[PDB]
């Protein structure tokens, strides 16, 4: 998840906008 | 505790970046 | 309108730290 | 809601604990 | 400024984008 | 004034997030 | 990320100790 | 009331950076 | 410095679930 | 202490609370 | 105290500095 | 720079105001 995707290396604007909602 | 601190930092970064729409959380 | 913007960041702050396992949904 | 509550009144962790999940 | 039109208004993450460089 | 710094803080932060490798000057 | 995580607590840390001078700030 | 709350959590963080190793006390 | 920023969540969260009491902090 | 404590692994919330006061 | 202080007028680091210890 | 002084090791506030203006 995004633990999982953003805190291994970072995440852009757009990729961490695919947990918006 | 690494990634406590992380997540902390992801709320806050998906509060900003989704704005009007919001945003789920878990860890 | 500011005021709340702000005080949303530190709700969903503190909402993190009590939540737990279970998060949380956020909205404006 | 929880702006509407917590943003006009000081919420404890107690209050804020019925928001989550 | 940014003071003068983000702590009055709320400014999203692209209005803010144009004070970054 | 204070209504201000505070939110200067979080504007900083927010900088930080958008800027990326462009960076950022902030003056008050 | 943690060096990202490093930088946020930087600018916080910056915005409070340059005071009316303000400061640059670039990773 | 919220303004204040809000401010203390800048504050803490303010002299967790200034205080080092002096620490300090905070109460509302 | 890992320690450091941890520091920084610690009196945040503190600060939180102290309350009226308040709290002490030394590193 | 405190970061002895919650700094190598998480601390509950009681267990941030043993530093209230 | 502090929150009477700093809340109300915005204070330094210098300021600031008399509340540790 | 300031995140190769800073990040790797703590600075003080007269470290850190090598940043400002
Ligand atoms: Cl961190
Ligand atoms: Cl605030
Ligand atoms: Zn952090
Ligand atoms: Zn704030």
């Amino acid at each position: 998840g995004i633990v999982e995707q953003c805190c291994t290396s970072i995440c852009s604007l757009y990729q961490l906008e695919n947990y918006c909602n | 505790v690494n990634q406590h601190l992380c997540g902390s930092h992801l709320v806050e970064a998906l509060y900003l970046v989704c704005g009007e729409r919001g945003f789920f959380y878990t860890p």
